[PDB]
């Protein structure tokens, strides 16, 4: 699968649920899994969002440092879903704060991080097909 | 340190989530 396509479709879905149209089985599974993740932990995402202090100056370092912490002890499919949801939070905050250009940057950062830092783990653990298999019963 | 806190909670939530599959 193309990680760029997965990121772009995921970001567009998350923004469209907020009423913002951003120009840009795996997709459906990730969408449902991220929605389920979000609804379980709204209190934590709200605190995360309030502390984000998103500006074009801080956005990249904020993303990089959070993702580094997220994978400090390794990777699992839950961490992958959280990676997408955290990127989604930054995208939603971007448009809410009239910094919509940052969405393109976040999509780039997510795509390149997947391809550089997560591709080996994903393939080693059966590819995106394994994620679809794992979460299928929850759909 | 903001990112350490965020990342720590995302890991906790991630691990709870995946362990419930
Ligand atoms: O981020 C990770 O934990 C996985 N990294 C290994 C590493 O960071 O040395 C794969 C890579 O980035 O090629
Ligand atoms: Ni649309
Ligand atoms: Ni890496």
């Amino acid at each position: 699968y193309d990680n760029r396509e997965i990121v772009m479709k995921y970001i567009h879905y998350k923004l469209s649920q907020r009423g913002y149209e951003w120009d840009a089985v795996v997709h459906l599974t990730l969408r449902q899994a991220g929605d389920d993740f979000s609804r379980r932990y709204r209190r934590d995402f709200a605190e995360m969002s309030s502390q984000l202090h998103l500006t074009p100056f801080t956005a990249r370092g904020r993303f990089a440092t959070v993702v580094e912490e997220l994978f400090r002890d390794g990777v699992n499919w839950g961490r992958i879903v959280a990676f997408f949801e955290f990127g989604g939070v930054m995208c939603v905050e971007s448009v809410n704060r009239e910094m919509s250009p940052l969405v393109d940057n976040i999509a780039l950062w997510m795509t390149e991080y997947l391809n550089r830092h997560l591709h080996t783990w994903i393939q080693d653990n059966g590819g995106w097909d394994a994620f679809v298999e794992l979460y299928g019963p929850s759909m | 340190w903001l990112a350490q806190r965020l990342g720590r909670e995302l890991r906790r939530l991630s691990d709870e989530f995946v362990d419930s599959f």
